[PDB]
């Protein structure tokens, strides 16, 4: 993750300002709603038919969290995502069967979610040091599929 | 293909860009040339230091293009015909370059309209992003 | 969009394989699973050893599509309307694995059709792979 | 790049017996042929029109030998791709302005001439093996963009 001083710092201190809580299960809802077909590993948590069903469903919140926990704790290791990430790698590819596609497109819906939060703070630097933390992230990801 | 609620979440977010639309684009491609830098290699005869004229004025004419097409929803491989030719023929932009834009027109979009910008608007606005760009690359080949 | 001379070059070296379709989509399959892993998470259900007959069985499934495909050349979309239904609403594919899968066929049919695989006709299948890739990705949203 | 031992092998054995004048000459043609829009790059190159003409265009045949002369080079610095490419990538993006996006559509065109080349020796693992070379002399040729 070739990520300069001046890159890391951007990152870490916008991300002091995230509610983790709320944007995980925002960044996971409009993933299932823009790509509806990643609604197939989530057969399981209820209602996901409109919208309102999907961003309101307590369990898609509850796992966004989950996702967005992850991904704080790999912001701290950001010259080490394939080690932080190996566990959480093996599990999506033999458990859960994950084409790691979704990662990249969980990447930009979160991209879209923090400059829906951030607005003007978002600027296009900011955003060109999260495009390369997302990506390296879904390689993390995708590291140890075979 | 577009839905009417679609067409109706469409008209009613650009609706909103209104008289932004052109510093919309500009900032659409200056995020494009910094979180993508290949996408540069298109451009060697622009300016593309921050605040460039040629951008703002590059900027201005992607946002009438996507105003246009917004103007003719149901009828865009048509009112694009000629952008299509001049991508396909002149131009010659690789396909995959039209999602990194795409990308940074919703990042932009989501930067400047917070209340618009609901799921399903998101949505309905990726989807038709994704209609101009293949009519911009339906005549490649 | 697929050209009279596309038209003929895919029904051209589509007859060839005539009755090696079933054999070809196997070795596709095979192909793809091993240059591409990421493509096996939709299968985690089958036998993915070397000939083991999941893989045998879905590939003469895969090929007779296809023939379906080129004898419905003109008509494409409603041909295969109800493998799009089902790509889109059940199996669910990203849709960046139909080119990893069609890339695999050519492969396939440059390996096996020695000199029937000229440029034009390589331009032409590849061309043709895509219609049937946009057609069968055409209702996911 | 993460090649096997049996990988390494499995690139070099076929290598040693490609015709380099041949192949090169019909990888760049078939390039251009397959995928129009990269003939943007080679206007000099004369006329273009055809497939026909496209293949029998001389200097289509010279630059495909050098390229794949290149090509060559990487097989044998298979374990660091990167500096050996690195002053071929500054020239494809400071002097000559080339979309990576092209490197990778390259390496499957360079891919499919060899399986119609070698036909049944071309197997699915030695595939396999093709595809992640192609795609590190790519991502070499990629790695000093800007
Ligand atoms: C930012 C990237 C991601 C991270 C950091 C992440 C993290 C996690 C974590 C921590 C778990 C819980 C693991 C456990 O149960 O032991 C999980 C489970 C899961 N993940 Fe991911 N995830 C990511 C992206 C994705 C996406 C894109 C998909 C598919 C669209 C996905 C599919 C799943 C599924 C289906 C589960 C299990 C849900 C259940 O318990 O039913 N993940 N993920
Ligand atoms: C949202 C889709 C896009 C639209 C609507 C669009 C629209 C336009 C318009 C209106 C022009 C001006 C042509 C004129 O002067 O009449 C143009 C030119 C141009 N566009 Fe696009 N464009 C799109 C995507 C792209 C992308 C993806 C690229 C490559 C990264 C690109 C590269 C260019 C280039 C290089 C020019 C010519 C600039 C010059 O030489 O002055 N465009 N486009
Ligand atoms: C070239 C385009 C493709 C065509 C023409 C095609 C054709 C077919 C056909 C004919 C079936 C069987 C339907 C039935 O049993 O009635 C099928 C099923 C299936 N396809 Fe595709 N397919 C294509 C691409 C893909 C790709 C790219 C993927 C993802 C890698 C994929 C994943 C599947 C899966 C998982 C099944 C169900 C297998 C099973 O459970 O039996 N397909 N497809
Ligand atoms: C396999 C990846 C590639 C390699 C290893 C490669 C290598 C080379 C080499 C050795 C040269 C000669 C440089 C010199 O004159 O000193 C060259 C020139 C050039 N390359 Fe590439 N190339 C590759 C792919 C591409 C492709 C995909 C494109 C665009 C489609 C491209 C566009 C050019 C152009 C326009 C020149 C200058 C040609 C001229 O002299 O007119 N290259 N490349």
């Amino acid at each position: 993750v070739h990520l300069t001083p001046e890159e890391k710092s951007a990152v870490t201190a916008l991300w002091g300002k995230v509610n983790v809580d709320e944007v995980g299960g925002e960044a996971l809802g409009r993933l299932l709603v823009v790509y509806p077909w990643t609604q197939r590993f989530f057969e399981s948590f209820g209602d996901l038919s409109t919208p309102d069903a999907v961003m309101g469903n307590p369990k898609v919140k509850a796992h966004g969290k989950k996702v967005l926990g992850a991904f704080s704790d790999g912001l701290a290791h950001l010259d080490n995502l394939k080690g932080t990430f190996a566990t959480l790698s093996e599990l999506h590819c033999d458990k859960l069967h994950v084409d790691p596609e979704n990662f990249r497109l969980l990447g930009n819906v979160l991209v879209c979610v923090l400059a829906h939060h951030f607005g003007k703070e978002f600027t296009p630097p900011v955003q060109a040091a999260y495009q390369k933390v997302v990506a390296g992230v879904a390689n993390a990801l995708a590291h140890k599929y075979h | 293909v577009l839905s009417p609620a679609d067409k109706t979440n469409v008209k009613a977010a650009w609706g909103k860009v209104g008289a932004h639309a052109g510093e919309y684009g500009a900032e659409a491609l200056e995020r494009m040339f910094l979180s993508f830098p290949t996408t540069k290699t298109y451009f060697p005869h622009f300016d593309l230091s921050h605040g460039s004229a040629q951008v703002k004025g590059h900027g201005k004419k992607v946002a009438d293009a996507l105003t246009n097409a917004v103007a003719h929803v149901d009828d865009m491989p048509n009112a694009l015909s000629a952008l299509s030719d001049l991508h396909a023929h002149k131009l010659r932009v690789d396909p995959v370059n039209f999602k990194l834009l795409s990308h940074c027109l919703l990042v932009t979009l989501a930067a400047h309209l917070p209340a618009e910008f609901t799921p399903a608007v998101h949505a309905s606005l990726d989807k038709f992003l994704a209609s101009v760009s293949t009519v911009l690359t339906s005549k490649y080949r």
